[PDB]
């Protein structure tokens, strides 16, 4: 998607636009380079948002990138990410679904727990963690 | 009652209201003291059930001063009614004793000179059956004027084929009709009962298939009879 | 940029046909010297 | 906050504020529309809604343009005048076909305020296919020439335009298109109340004249509302409104159908459920429709569809095979934005569902009449294209409705309340266990007659009404008595009393003698009006009737459709499935023909010169009036011959699970009939010829005027 402040009403906005599907809260596992798709194995810590792939805590998804994009996307394993997709970046038959990471997903770094400590963490965590219970317990509004 | 009006409390005497098991089921008319006619169909669902009549009433839940539940001492269908067929569908309710006349109950005057209505004649015909075709029950009397079709027209095969005996008669039903729930009810056609209703079943409103009623006048011997 | 018509307002063309106008019609106008005729208004393709 | 009106005003037209200011809807002058939306929602970023288009494209400034009807970018085997690559309101453009083709739809269409092009598709076809030209609704495009059968269609929008019915259609066995027509739609055309009133009742009225197969109690109905905040009190009650006349509207009917009430948001709300002893009363259900209310999902205003459909899956399930679920016709209606944000994508459930009632999952025998789904657009901003996706597609019928003004939809239901009309019955069959001949074509008429020593005639015929048996005319003669007739239907063992035999004012069979034509079976019908009244059973029904209210239902038409649309639609320039009833050995069987109507038709008529007698008929057209239509040979296939007592039998269309008799079985050019076999041995000119109903109308809608068929003057 993109990248001035990203507030908590602009996150709550554009994660209940009509074609965001999915919200999770996931954990990079392992990360591969295998011939024609690249892959990020996430974890799924918490379903934010259910989209149209029934998926508990626990198990593990797939995703794929471009390399032109690897360089932006930097992402390194075991931390966490929030990420939300289109229903249109779905690859596969189940259930062996594959999330695609096309110029539509939202990617955000989630500072863990002994992070959000930091004075600079602090003003990130509060807002993402308001995000959480605001999409979890109400929901998207409208 | 389909496209009627609420009548004015008590301002039909006559009107009863046959219960089975504390709950409206059909239409019934004080035609004696003791006495109350309706039709004879309305006992082909009893059987195991507490008839009774409730007299002097309009609305059916709220409290009236001059309502009263009297209880059936004897109900005596006429001998030649069938569950299969209209004809003869009367019914005579005698009441465990005489109803306590005031100005919400009385005895109502009915035909005896067997001659056909009047084609034309405004007949006024009440009760708390359904007044949409929903099915809501109705809590306060209903009443409607309706038309009488004379049985020429009535016995076209356009409308019920002949299938009108002398002993019945026709009424308009234009969108407006007694409906489920009305049988057993009070045809009226000025001061004097005339027929009661009694149409089985139909589509309420249908103008091609016009209310059937049984003429009270074509069975005067059998009424004299009973009470007696 | 700042000039030119919009990406959008250029309506494309399309109709390509190798053949077309396969019709008929009548000569019944008013005949002089032998000769009727009758003045045909049709719409060319897109095809140049 | 309320967001700010700092450049939110659009080029040529105003605005006005709504919803206490949340929302604003642009004004535009007559002849305009709001570009690129209508509406625009205040978010919680103190910005109103960014101005998307429906290629999901971002636009600056607002402004109000013209209207326009979208431009034909795709037309076959004819040409369209004028061209312009742009059409305003008001424009008219006309359609002619090439040479050897025939143009069926509107040769004229005009250009109306509502965005849409006036009367029905132009579609020129050469009826050289087992099914005709689906054609190209204008403003789509089709990719696919070949309709044979097993053959397929794709349709595309151009730029800017939504796609509404089925983007694919498959041509079916039967002659007859899968899917519905499809339908470039834009960004302001909605549509009329009474339009949708009309469609979609004509399309649940007919799904219900079958259902009475006959507490209780055999049709479900799914009641789903949504309560999202996205849809605002104003859209959501003048919803409810809508639903409460439409109970009462089925209910004049009177047919009592279980019902399931279901509102809801990001959770749904179960109010009525068809598995509660309750769920069949009309007045029940509308008493709830009452109490609920659009602040009962405030606290959660979610737009969670699909655990909406989900709802109404566990109410058409089971614990694990109910004695009655295969005869159980379901009905989802929905009313909703088409703007869900949570679940995901709500088709799935759809297709879930499907599977649950084994439709769609068999070769032979599809079930579709046995679901069908309604989606109505009810928020102010509504998807076209997700509500089209779950609305079913089937021929001829509407499934998907935007509501311009609603409310009105309320108004028009209570005003097409009608108890003086009846519900049809004719042409219905459906498949009973037993079976049994008579089951499967119950408006079967067997006719006898006795004459001295002279032997017996055996022709057949049809039930119409319960009164009259329409025959041929030639199985009874002037001398022929009524007490030497008799009329067997049902398979009855008994013969029924006939009261008189009507023969068609133009009939002469004798007619011809002078120029040397024994035979002359031209207008050769008559009606056979029975002493006593007809009970209508599982074994005795009558058969649908060109030109009758009754038979427009069947196919699935506007009532606003004239005689003419009706023999078009029936009886198209090519070659016609159709087919009629033989007996085999003291056993009904059906046959299946083609009705020669394309430009086989000439093949065929001329055939005739075979027929015995006919053998030096100077004019061959002399003999073959245009009342009749022809059937049999060998192209495109070879077709049963009709028999000696098949004589006067029905001519039936077998179209959308109906049966239409459009014509009588008159008489044959070759007698392969005979008491002992089938002549194996059937020559290519072996022709059968019928009386097209279509051509003695006036006669039929005048004899039968007391019979609550329904005819229309045209
Ligand atoms: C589509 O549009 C054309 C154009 O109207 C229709 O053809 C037209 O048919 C009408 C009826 O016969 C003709 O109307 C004529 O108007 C003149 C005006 O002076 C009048 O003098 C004549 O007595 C007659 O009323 C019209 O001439 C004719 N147009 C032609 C031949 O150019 C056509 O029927 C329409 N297609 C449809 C809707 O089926
Ligand atoms: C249609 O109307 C628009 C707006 O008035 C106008 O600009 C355009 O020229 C018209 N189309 C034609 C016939 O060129
Ligand atoms: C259930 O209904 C279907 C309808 O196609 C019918 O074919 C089938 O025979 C029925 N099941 C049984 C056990 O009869
Ligand atoms: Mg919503």
């Amino acid at each position: 998607i993109q990248k001035d402040k990203v507030t908590l009403e602009e996150r709550l906005d554009k994660a209940c636009e009509p074609g965001v599907d999915y919200v999770y809260k996931t954990r990079l596992v392992k990360v591969q380079l295998s011939n024609d798709f690249d892959e990020y194995i996430m974890a799924i810590e918490q379903t934010i948002k259910s989209g149209s792939d029934e998926v508990q805590v626990g198990q593990q998804r797939t995703f794929i990138s471009p390399i032109k994009c690897r360089e932006a996307l930097k992402l390194e394993e075991k931390k966490h990410y929030l990420m939300w997709g289109l229903s249109s970046d779905f690859w596969g038959e189940k259930p062996n679904l594959s999330y695609i990471i096309g110029k539509d997903t939202w990617v955000e770094h989630w500072p863990e727990e002994d992070e959000c400590q930091d004075e600079e963490n602090q003003k990130q965590c509060q807002d993402l963690g308001a995000f959480t219970e605001s999409m979890v317990v109400f929901g998207c509004p409208n | 009652i389909l496209g009627g009006r609420e009548a004015e409390a008590h301002a039909r005497p006559y009107m009863a209201s046959v219960q089975l098991n504390g709950a409206h089921l059909c239409g019934g008319v004080l035609v004696a003291e003791q006495w109350v006619l309706s039709a004879a169909h309305c006992l082909e669902d009893a059987a195991d059930g507490k008839v009774q009549v409730l007299l002097g009433a309009h609305s059916l839940s709220q409290p009236e001063p001059s309502k009263r539940l009297y209880d059936v001492l004897r109900a005596v269908p006429h001998p030649d009614s069938q569950p299969d067929t209209i004809d003869h569908d009367l019914l005579l309710l005698q009441l465990s004793e005489k109803a306590t006349l005031g100005p919400a109950v009385r005895p109502l005057p009915w035909q005896r000179v067997d001659r056909d209505v009047a084609p034309g004649t405004l007949c006024d015909v009440a009760g708390w059956g359904i007044v949409n075709h929903a099915g809501r029950r109705p809590d306060s009397l209903q009443h409607v004027l309706l038309p009488v079709l004379d049985r020429a027209t009535c016995n076209r095969r356009t409308h019920h084929d002949g299938a009108i005996t002398e002993r019945l008669m026709c009424a308009e039903s234009n969108r407006r009709d007694s409906c489920k729930g009305d049988a057993g009810g009070p045809l009226v056609c000025g001061g004097v009962l005339e027929g009661v209703v009694t149409s089985g079943s139909r589509v309420c409103g249908n103008r091609k298939k016009p209310g059937i009623y049984t003429r009270v006048a074509s069975y005067a011997a059998w009424i004299d009879s009973v009470l007696a | 940029d700042e000039d030119i018509i919009a990406e959008e307002n250029i309506v494309s063309r399309s109709e390509f046909p190798e053949s077309w106008l396969w019709n008929v019609e009548d000569l019944k106008e008013p005949p002089k010297n032998g000769i009727s005729t009758k003045l045909m208004n049709i719409f060319l393709k897109d095809s140049i | 906050g309320s967001c700010s009106l700092e450049g939110v005003e659009i080029k040529g037209g105003s605005f006005r504020l709504l919803q206490e200011g949340q929302a604003l809807e642009y004004v535009c002058p007559s002849g305009f529309y709001p570009y690129p939306v209508q509406t625009r929602t205040c978010r919680s970023t103190g910005s109103w809604s960014t101005l998307k288009t429906q290629d999901q494209k971002t636009v600056r400034k607002a402004e109000c343009r013209a209207i326009h009807c979208p431009r034909p970018h795709d037309f076959e085997n004819g040409e369209y005048w004028p061209r312009s690559p742009y059409y305003n309101v008001s424009d008219e453009i006309s359609f002619h076909c090439y040479d050897g083709y025939t143009l069926r739809g509107s040769a004229n269409r005009t250009c109306q305020v509502n965005g849409r092009w006036s009367g029905q598709t132009a579609i020129c076809d050469n009826g050289a296919g087992y099914c005709s030209n689906p054609g190209i609704p204008i403003g789509t495009r089709k990719v696919g020439s070949q309709y044979r059968l097993e053959d397929s269609v794709t349709y595309h929008c151009s730029r800017g335009l939504t796609l509404r019915g089925s983007q694919r259609r498959t041509c079916q066995e039967g002659g007859s298109w899968s899917g519905t027509e499809p339908s470039c739609q834009d960004s302001f055309m909605y549509d009329t109340p009474q339009e949708v009133a009309e469609a979609f009742l004509s399309s649940l009225t007919e799904t219900i004249e079958g259902v009475d197969a006959e507490p209780s109690g055999s049709m479900n109905i799914y009641l789903v509302l949504d309560g999202s905040g996205s849809i605002g009190a104003s859209d959501f009650t003048g919803a409810k409104k809508c639903l409460v006349n439409l109970i009462e509207k089925v209910a004049s009917y009177g047919v009592k159908p279980r019902y399931g009430l279901v509102t809801y948001a990001t959770y749904p709300k179960i109010w009525v459920k068809v598995s509660e002893a309750d769920s069949s009363n009309a007045d029940w259900v509308t008493k709830q429709l009452n109490e609920i209310n659009y602040e009962d999902h405030k606290l959660k205003s979610g737009t969670n569809t699909k655990k909406a459909l989900q709802a109404v899956y566990s109410m058409m399930s089971w614990p694990d095979p109910p004695e009655g679920w295969n005869r159980t016709r379901h009905v989802i209606i929905l009313m909703t934005d088409g703007l869900h944000n949570m679940g995901g994508d709500p088709i799935t459930v759809i297709d879930e569902i499907r599977d649950l009632l084994y439709i769609g999952k068999d070769r032979k025998n599809p079930r579709e009449d046995y679901l069908d789904v309604y989606v109505f657009g009810v928020g102010p901003l509504v998807n076209q294209v997700n509500i089209n996706a779950l609305a079913s597609k089937k021929d001829n019928e509407q499934h998907v409705f935007k509501v311009k003004d609603m409310e009105n939809l309320e108004d028009v239901f209570y005003q097409m309340i009608d108890e003086s009309q009846s519900l049809s019955l004719c042409g219905m069959v459906w498949e009973h266990r037993k079976g049994t001949d008579y089951h499967k074509q119950p408006w079967q008429a067997k006719i006898s007659v006795i004459r001295p020593s002279k032997g017996h005639e055996s022709c057949m015929g049809a039930v119409v009404s319960e009164y009259f048996v329409l025959t041929a005319a030639h199985c009874f003669t002037v001398d022929d008595k009524e007490h030497s007739i008799k009329v067997s239907v049902g398979g009855e063992k008994r013969d029924l009393e006939i009261e008189v035999v009507l023969f068609h004012p133009n009939y002469n069979i004798n007619g011809k003698k002078e120029a040397g034509i024994p035979e002359f079976y031209d207008y050769d019908v008559a009606l056979i009006k029975l002493k006593n009244k007809l009970k209508y059973g599982q074994t005795i029904r009558p058969i649908c009737l060109p030109c009758t209210e009754g038979t427009t239902r069947a196919l699935r038409l506007p009532p606003t459709t004239t005689c003419q649309q009706q023999k078009e639609e029936l009886l198209p320039a090519q070659d016609i499935k159709a087919l009629f009833v033989s007996e085999e050995e003291k056993k009904l069987t059906r046959k299946e023909v083609y009705i020669k109507n394309g430009d086989k038709k000439g093949s065929c008529e001329r055939d005739a010169q075979y027929a015995p007698g006919y053998d030096k008929v100077k004019d061959i057209s002399e003999v073959v009036t245009p009342r009749f239509l022809c059937t049999g040979g060998v192209s495109p296939y070879a077709d049963p011959n009709t028999c000696r007592g098949d004589s006067g039998g029905p001519l039936i269309v077998h179209k959308r699970s109906r049966f239409i008799q459009v014509g009588v079985i008159s008489w044959g050019v070759v007698d392969v009939c005979k008491n002992q076999k089938r002549q194996k041995q059937v020559p290519a000119h072996a022709r059968d010829f019928h009386i097209n109903l279509f051509q003695v109308l006036p006669w039929l809608k005048e004899k039968l005027q007391d019979e609550d068929l329904g005819f229309l003057a045209a």
